[PDB]
DNA sequence: GCTGCCGCCGCC
RNA sequence: AGGCGGGC
């Protein structure tokens, strides 16, 4: 997808790595705590984050 | 005639100085070295061509009368491309700032070998010098003895086995932080010394000191020293250096804390009899000393150390021989090493209570003793002098570089030796882990004789394989395989006097001397395949290959023995015995042993490493719980860490 | 000393 | 993205 840095991060996710914590997957309460979406990010929760127009265009 | 068992050199002024005992310190100059270079003639031309032409031509340059020079017929075998098998050399004796170029292209020749030959390499290649041996032979040491010889013909070699005893002093330091320039200065020094420690007998175990003495300024049994400051100390440590004068220093980390600190210390404080650190005389340091290059200086101290050989337990080399031990701290290597307990006692000198409290600073001082009594003990029951001298003996190359832990050391001199005695001019200078908890035993199998075995079997050479040395890179077809079978054979006959051998004694020196033997030959493929002297990348891709065929037969012999294997490389198998049991685990890995030896007769595999459990997390980062045998059959269990977050300073 | 920036090393 | 350590 991305067409030193990355990879041991994305070991690390699965409990790989240093302290082997075999990470939970984030629930919406963990996703919405987190900082809220500026340009360019992409996390957080689309109900919350956009616009009542792009959210009804995504739902027609 | 003179004799002296020589043990460490040093170069000064295109002189060598060779330091040994006569027992008495001594130090012999050794001038009229000369480098031996080799003239390669152009297609139809002679020796005598080029014996016409560069000597009037060397004369004037170098302004000599006569230049020694003869007509001798030499082999060469390396990747150099265009340069033949075989030809007729001029060999020119040039006497030791200028060097001559190796492309010094002529009408009369095309190439020069042995143009920038270093003056110790030089005397012990032709001399024949294999390492610290006999050697039938003012003011400039701290030896007793000072002598030099107008020639280096003077000097041959004796085929005695034995050897004198030796001085050791241990040394053990206690320093303080200063936070004001970062400077970690020393308060205490403790000397013990063992006038004779014979390597040709065994040292009898928790020997006695023939003298103990500490050092000790103000931070805020033997002889006790009290001193009004760190100048006074330093000096009187210098003086009592130069009279006990000892052949090795022994101590624990000196190489790379403890030593710098001394030196650096000894050149703050302005102490002029420094130089008795080594046995060579010197007014003043190094002019680049103290530049703020760590690594420039590490240089000048083992320089100035020169004569007296370093023997440091917790260096690269001490670890080897420790390889049970996870921390490599004082108080560990004696628990692991002698089976006995110390507590460490935490001495931090900017603490109040040493400045007025009597009793702190008496328990400070008696930690130190101990200590640098336990770092003595240690080295002997290591053996890590006797193993390091017979390493030298073998590879022809300095002790001192040996008590050092190199790599392009012992690799680089044993391939001289053996080629320069066969007329050769020589050249100038993996399985995805199974990661997870494994329940069951896993045994380390240990493949370091790998590549010998492989290039002994397939008789890859220099001198056999032939390669395209314009393309390195190109994969070649199936001396040194040679030397690898002498080495083997010898292994062989000594194992086959220890299975006889009833003297504890003789039979632990055996083992000693097998251990060698082995090292020497497991560290023959560095010489070809490390990017090395010998470097030849068609040759270490040949062996490699054949490794990776090896390798792939041993993983489907280990899933025929419905064996499992955890981790894999050129180094090292780990296999999943599959049992719960120590003997049940042993027994699978004898058969798979054998198993691997009847396809590959040459290549001799063993346990190395038992691990009861084994929680893998990387190629080389896991937690495992070790099984350590003792005396009698009992069977014990220790933790061991590679590679873990828990392994990073903190 | 602290502050701030840039690079590297894992962790969380 | 955050924290810690080292260097400039």
């Amino acid at each position: 997808a991305f067409t030193k840095e990355y990879r041991y991060s994305f070991r690390h996710n699965y409990g790989l790595e240093g302290n082997r914590i075999n990470y939970k997957p984030w629930d919406c309460h963990t996703i919405l705590s987190k900082p809220r979406p500026g340009r360019g990010d992409y996390h957080g929760c689309p109900f919350r984050d956009w616009s009542h127009e792009r959210l009804s265009a995504e739902l027609r | 005639t003179f004799q002296m068992f020589w043990l460490d050199y040093c170069e000064v002024n295109n002189t060598l100085i060779l330091f040994g005992k006569v027992c008495v310190s001594a130090m012999v100059q050794i001038n009229g070295l000369c480098r031996e270079l080799f003239f390669l003639p152009r297609e139809g031309k002679t020796p005598t061509d080029i014996h016409e032409e560069i000597i009037p031509l060397l004369m004037d340059k170098y302004g000599l009368d006569n230049i020694r020079a003869k007509p001798q017929k030499m082999k060469y075998s390396f990747e150099l491309p265009d340069i033949p098998s075989e030809s007729d050399y001029l060999k020119v004796l040039l006497p030791y700032r200028d060097t001559i170029p190796s492309d010094l292209s002529s009408d009369t020749f095309y190439h020069v070998f042995g143009g920038n030959s270093n003056i110790f390499e030089s005397f012990v290649i032709q001399n024949r010098i294999m390492g610290p041996c006999w050697l039938d032979i003012r003011n400039a040491s701290h030896c007793a003895v000072e002598v030099s010889v107008d020639k280096p013909q003077n000097i041959t070699p004796t085929t005695t086995k034995t050897m004198p005893n030796l001085r050791c002093l241990s040394l053990s330091i206690q320093t303080l932080m200063n936070p004001k320039e970062n400077k970690q200065e020393i308060v205490s020094i403790t000397l013990s010394a063992y006038r004779n420690i014979s390597l040709d007998s065994p040292i009898p175990e928790n020997i006695k000191p023939d003298d103990l003495c500490t050092l000790v300024r103000p931070p805020q049994p033997g002889r006790v020293r009290l001193f009004n400051n760190e100048k006074a100390m330093l000096s009187c440590f210098c003086a009592m250096l130069k009279v006990e004068d000892p052949d090795v220093i022994i101590g624990h980390r000196l190489q790379n804390v403890y030593l710098d600190v001394l030196a650096h210390r000894m050149h703050d404080l302005n102490i002029p009899t420094f130089s008795s650190i080594g046995r060579r005389l010197r007014r003043t340091w190094p002019e680049k000393f103290g530049r703020g290059n760590s690594n420039m200086n590490h240089f000048f101290i083992s320089d100035i150390c020169s004569g007296r050989l370093i023997c440091d337990i917790a260096n690269e080399m001490g670890q080897s021989l420790t390889p049970k031990c996870q921390s490599w701290d004082l108080s560990e290597m004696y628990q692991v090493t002698c089976e006995k307990e110390h507590k460490p006692l935490d001495i931090d000198y900017q603490n109040p209570q040493y400045q007025n409290d009597v009793n702190s600073m008496t328990m400070a001082l008696q930690e130190n003793i101990t200590n640098c009594m336990i770092s003595a003990e240690v080295s002997y029951r290591i053996q890590l002098l006797t193993l390091t001298k017979q390493l030298t003996n073998l590879a022809g190359n300095a002790w001192a570089q040996t008590l050092g832990g190199t790599r392009a050391g012992r690799n680089e001199y044993i391939l001289l030796h053996e080629f320069s005695r066969n007329g050769f001019i020589v050249p100038d200078k993996v399985f995805e882990p199974e990661k997870g908890l494994h329940k069951n035993y896993v045994l380390v199998m240990d493949f370091n004789s790998l590549y010998p075995s492989i290039i002994q079997e397939f008789n890859i050479c220099f001198t056999t394989v032939d390669r395209n040395k314009e393309d390195i890179d190109e994969l070649p077809s199936v001396v040194l395989p040679r030397l690898l079978a002498n080495l083997v054979d010898r292994r062989r006959e000594v194992k086959k006097v220890m299975k006889t051998e009833t003297d504890p004694h003789k039979r632990v020196q055996c083992d000693i001397r097998q251990q060698a033997l082995k090292l020497t030959a497991n560290s023959m493929y560095g010489c070809l395949g490390y990017v090395s002297r010998f470097y030849a990348k068609p040759l270490a891709m040949l062996v490699t290959n054949k490794g990776r065929e090896i390798l792939m037969n041993t993983r489907q012999l280990a899933e025929s023995m419905n064996l499992l294997v955890v981790y894999g490389d050129t180094d090292s198998v780990m296999i999943d015995t599959g049992c719960d049991n120590y003997a049940d685990a042993i027994k699978i890995g004898l058969g798979f042993k054998r198993l691997v030896n009847e396809r590959y007769r040459l290549l001799e595999i063993d346990i190395d490493n038992v691990f009861k459990k084994l929680l893998l997390h990387a190629k080389k980062k896991y937690a495992a719980l070790t099984v350590n045998l003792d005396k009698n059959g009992n069977g014990t269990t220790v933790l061991e860490v590679k590679g873990l977050d828990m392994k990073r300073r903190e």
